[PDB]
């Protein structure tokens, strides 16, 4: 097995919240 | 006051304290049991956490009120650390809009499925489209696509 990089879990992020205030 | 919470959610999740962030989240859904933001940072304060299942429970519980501001990309992601290949690649496929999240997901399935000529077209245009921190570990990646083709 190469190495091999889970990178979309960079990706789980909030969504922007700003109209939540 | 609801912006009060959402203030608190803000800071725990810039601070990247999932934890806590989750727990201010559940005060929020009681008051708002619908507001698909609030779930949306629910399921992500769970993948965070590594509650993949719990994750995909909530978006599972909640398809009508998310549908359409949906969580494609979070839901195939847990199906994917879940081993449940197959339906995470149905989800990606499934997804009313496409994104660069989706995308980068996309190519880490078909690396999974073995299908390594589509794998490396989706590869080098993430490698070229994309500007982040992570252009040695995509790079890596590429390389790795390359290797089992030989
Ligand atoms: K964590």
């Amino acid at each position: 097995k190469p190495l091999f990089f889970d990178l979309a879990l960079n990706h789980v992020a909030f969504p922007p919240l700003e109209d939540k205030l | 006051s609801v912006p009060a919470l959402w203030s608190e959610v803000n800071r725990y999740g810039q601070n990247g304290d999932f934890t806590r962030a989750l727990k201010t989240v559940n005060k929020i859904l009681q008051i708002n049991k619908d507001d698909v933001t609030a779930l949306h940072c629910k399921v992500v304060c769970l993948i965070q956490n590594g509650s993949f299942k719990e994750a995909l429970n909530v978006i599972n519980t909640h398809t009508k009120v998310l549908a359409n501001n949906s969580l494609s990309f979070e839901k195939a992601y847990c199906e994917y650390r879940l081993n449940r290949i197959e339906n995470a690649l149905k989800t990606i496929e499934s997804a009313n809009q496409q994104t660069d999240k989706l995308k980068e997901l996309y190519g880490q399935v078909l690396y999974r499925l073995e299908r390594y000529d589509e794998c490396l077209a989706v590869y080098r245009d993430l490698v070229r489209n994309s500007q982040d921190d992570y252009d040695e570990e995509r790079k890596t990646n590429l390389s790795a696509v390359v290797a089992a083709q030989s």
